[PDB]
């Protein structure tokens, strides 16, 4: 318990500004006027884009 | 007000009046319907499974 340790703390803030940091993911094209499930910067759902 | 009481006096009307009033009563309300899955889970399916 008395030996030294090393600490690294990572702090995240949620999406309020445009996203800058995130992992690898390929992006497809935009499809509209069709029921489809989407993913915009990490938020999921299902609907129609217009 | 104070009407005068007497043991040898009476009052009798000599003219009438035709009156029309109005009465309002509710009868029915709005018929609604709810969908549990759409209201609670929305588009998710794991929530429906739970
Ligand atoms: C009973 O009441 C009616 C209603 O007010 C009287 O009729 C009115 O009489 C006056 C006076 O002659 C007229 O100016 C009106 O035009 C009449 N009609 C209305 C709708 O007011 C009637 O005269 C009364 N009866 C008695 C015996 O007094
Ligand atoms: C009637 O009324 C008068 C006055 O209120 C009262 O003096 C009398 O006793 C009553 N009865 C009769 C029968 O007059």
């Amino acid at each position: 318990g008395h030996q030294p340790y090393r600490v690294v703390v990572l702090s995240f803030e949620l999406l309020h500004a445009p996203a800058t940091v995130c992992g690898p993911k390929k992006s497809t094209n935009l499809v509209k006027n069709k029921c489809v499930n989407f993913n915009f910067n990490g938020l999921t759902g299902t609907g129609v884009l217009t | 007000n104070s009407v005068a009481y007497s043991n040898n006096s009476i009052a009798i009307p000599t003219n009438f009046t035709i009156s029309v009033t109005t009465e309002i009563l509710p009868v029915s309300m709005t018929k609604t319907s709810v969908d549990c899955t759409m209201y609670i889970c929305g588009d998710s399916t794991e929530c429906s499974n739970l």
